[PDB]
């Protein structure tokens, strides 16, 4: 699976942005799916992680630092992952990267399947 | 014939209470019964069906109204029909228990003969939907990721032949759109795949057979709950796809209520269509199962 | 035209943003606005107009796609399509603030309207359908009464425009069954008015806009989550049915988390369709909610 | 609305029986519906009920004596209500009957909207 990112640029505070997520090659329509970041002179986070779709429903987390302000969707149409950012705060600025698992615990514990893509630039 | 038969395999009919089911059968020793589920015939058994064979004998039928198998005479209930698919595997195995491997509404299909034969049942591999019980009613209409996986039990269940006057003529776009919303690996199925279940399904009483068996669910979850106060005594498996379209861990913990030995498995990256999604890991995984200790 | 007019009112056109909108308007004095659902269009107000016209300016749209409205050019998320209907009722209100009244996804289309201006909105009654957030993914698509009221959300949401291509050639013997399915009092429903609103929806673009209602509802979702931050000022009511098809207790519990002041009324007997399924109740609520005190 | 009850007749123990409500005038499609006994000597009591069906999905409720071994359902493409009588006991035996209210609770508290129809008798020897 090759991730890439898009949807990055540079917003004022309290400002928004949405991050897009898709496979150039591959699929991850069977794996949960997550968005990280990293700031510079810090090392990649765990944002957000929505699973797959099953019979009982689906599940996502959201990072307590952006609990609130992010939201996490998949589209099933498209094979796509988007982050949906609001309120951003300067303290938001890093590169945001996409990567997938076997569920969205395996996320939360920093843990991914893929080479990581390039990222995309969040400036606030 | 609706599916190309494997080398060594026959195609066969054989009339039970009333009904004239139709089956391939192959292979040598102890039986195995594969029952397949909906939107599907025997044919999803097409892969595994020459490896176990090497040391079983191999029965997949068509359920009641589906494939080549007439309609059930009684009802579309899973205690009704269960009673057909018994009758048959003991017309192969009248004296010894039999090994069965169901999927989807075959898990419907087969539950009450299972609980209310258990001697006749020596391992059991359930795989990729609900043993129809009250946990089906808390399943959503709707999901923040859009269509549900489960929208089309009330569909099929409404009345007024709702379900068939839509798809009536329109079998194989309506399939192609189960099949790949329920998949994760959607590009397995090839075109002339579709077109031979969608063939299929198009015959007139196949594609209402399909939705009687949605329109008795309700009854099925109330045998069920009658039937659920026995627990299977005999070595159980469950397997479910840890992709989209899949059961996810809903299967190993439904049925930990309802067995006393089982061992579940979640294949990562495959959806609701096993056999032919995730063949190669899910046939070792039978195939180990019932091939253990013996 | 579509429907017949009442007596007394005008059939118009406007054009906002570019999108011709069909309304049915009469009356004088104060302005309300009444929003229909889906499955119908202005005409389901036909019956309450006339009496609100004796002391109101009375305007009833066509939500844009449906009716005799042109579909939208933005989107049909709520946050789109309530900028158009907006608009139109501030070219009829521009110095004062108007009473709005809604039904079902008439709902969805004016929230943010109402949220983001509160200043223009005087009263609000909103009935028969939740507004769109996380609530909606908990409905049931399955239940221990058969065929769900809400897995249709998953039929028109579905993608490769699953709903177009099973509804197109039977729009009125879907639209039966699903206003039937949802009412309580079905006797209302003549066939006559069955096929005015079957005319209506098979047409193309009504048809398809139809579906993308229910396509942008995870998006209405979205957006009603920083929406919601803002609670309702303005004097609200909601009106639900206590029959089968309607929300019963919900529609006033969930208008409690949105609004200060609301007082809420379940119709017993009643379904989805309270304007023509329990006209004479409905209307005298509406009226006394949006009379009193003036 | 005018009630009719049938499926009532004589059992034995450990047997079953389903028993009908319908509607010979009028509807109760906008309803809950419950189903209630009366022994000869004894005081009315309730069974069991269910809700309409709402978006949210519906609700029962089976009284204590009879939990476990009846079950109610409704049919609403027929408008009819149903008692699953299973595992029939002797103090079952009793005239049976249907009624309706706005909600369930109401019907628990033993209250019902319309005349009581003739009722089926159930009968466990």
């Amino acid at each position: 699976v090759q991730l890439v990112e898009s949807g990055g640029g540079l917003v004022q505070a309290g400002g928004s942005l949405r991050l897009t997520c898709a496979a150039s090659a591959g699929s991850f329509r069977g794996y949960a799916m997550g968005w990280f970041r990293q700031a510079p002179g810090k090392e990649r986070e765990f944002v957000a992680a929505v699973s797959v779709l099953t019979w009982s429903g689906d599940s996502t987390n959201i990072a307590d630092s952006v609990k609130g302000r992010f939201t996490i969707f998949r589209d099933t149409a498209k094979n796509t992952v988007y982050l949906q950012m609001n309120s951003l705060k300067p303290e938001d600025t890093a590169v945001y990267y996409c990567n997938g698992a076997s569920e969205i615990g395996a996320l939360q514990s920093g843990a991914s399947l893929w080479s990581w893509g390039q990222g995309t630039q969040v400036t606030v | 014939e609706e599916f190309p038969v494997p080398n060594g395999f026959e195609s066969a009919y054989r009339e039970v209470d009333g009904v004239k089911l139709h089956y391939v059968k192959g292979g040598q020793g102890p039986l195995v019964m594969l029952v397949h589920g909906f939107g599907q015939t025997w044919y999803e058994w097409h892969q595994l069906m020459p490896e176990l064979a090497k040391r079983f004998t191999v029965i997949a039928p068509d359920l009641p109204g589906l494939g080549q198998s007439e309609p059930p005479k009684t009802g579309y209930s899973g205690e009704q029909v269960a009673v057909y698919l018994h009758k048959l595997a003991r017309q192969f195995s009248p004296d010894r228990p039999f090994d069965l491997v169901a999927h989807d509404i075959g898990i419907w299909n087969t539950y009450p003969m299972v609980v209310k034969n258990q001697a006749d049942i020596a391992r059991l591999v359930y795989m990729e939907a609900p043993i129809p019980d009250a946990r089906i009613y808390r399943f959503p209409a709707f999901t923040a990721q859009g269509e549900s996986l489960v929208w089309h039990f009330s569909f099929f269940a409404a009345d007024d032949r709702l379900a068939e006057t839509l798809i009536a003529g329109k079998e194989r776009f309506f399939l192609e759109h189960f099949i790949k919303s329920h998949a994760s690996n959607t590009e397995v199925f090839s075109e002339r795949l579709l077109d031979l279940y969608a063939r299929s399904y198009a015959k007139p009483h196949s594609l209402n057979a399909s939705f009687e068996y949605y329109r008795a669910l309700n009854e099925s979850v109330r045998q069920n709950a009658e039937l659920a106060k026995t627990r299977l005594q005999m070595p159980t498996m469950t397997l479910a796809g840890g992709g989209h379209g899949g059961m996810g861990t809903f299967q190993l913990e439904q049925m930990k209520a309802y067995a006393e030995d089982v061992e579940g498995h979640v294949l990562p990256g495959c959806g609701h269509w096993l056999p032919e999604e995730c063949a190669a890991p899910m046939n070792r995984l039978v195939i180990d199962f019932l091939s253990r200790g013996r």
